[PDB]
């Protein structure tokens, strides 16, 4: 993951 | 170049939540650098970056990287983050019809 650049679950 | 697809994803009921199985980046609040699945570093739009396996998504047809142009005919190329996952989630619809890109 990277911390600069969320993900989201959907 | 791109490719078009339109991918139709049935949501899955898990417990009160209706899921589509997949996770997105992006969005016009973020940092388009940080994207690794655009060809264009300025693109800030929303990409497809991880599908469930055996998930709506994926029997759909999403796959990671994909581009999401609009949902139900929503158009998903100039929102923040929040505002597309909003739009995938709606808890009134349980059929989501996807315009994406593909490289």
């Amino acid at each position: 993951a990277n911390s600069r650049w969320p993900t989201s679950i959907i | 170049t791109a490719v078009v697809q339109r991918v139709e994803i049935h949501k899955l009921r898990q417990g009160e939540n209706l899921i589509l199985g997949f996770s997105i980046g992006g969005g016009i609040d973020q940092d388009p650098s940080q994207n690794p699945f655009s060809e264009d570093k300025t693109d800030k739009g929303i990409y497809v970056t991880r599908v469930s396996e055996g998930g709506p998504a994926e029997i759909a047809g999403l796959q990671i990287g994909d581009k999401i142009m609009q949902v139900n005919g929503w158009d998903m190329t100039m929102v923040t983050h929040d505002q597309a996952r909003k739009r995938l989630t709606k808890r009134s619809e349980e059929v989501v019809r996807l315009l994406v890109t593909r490289q």
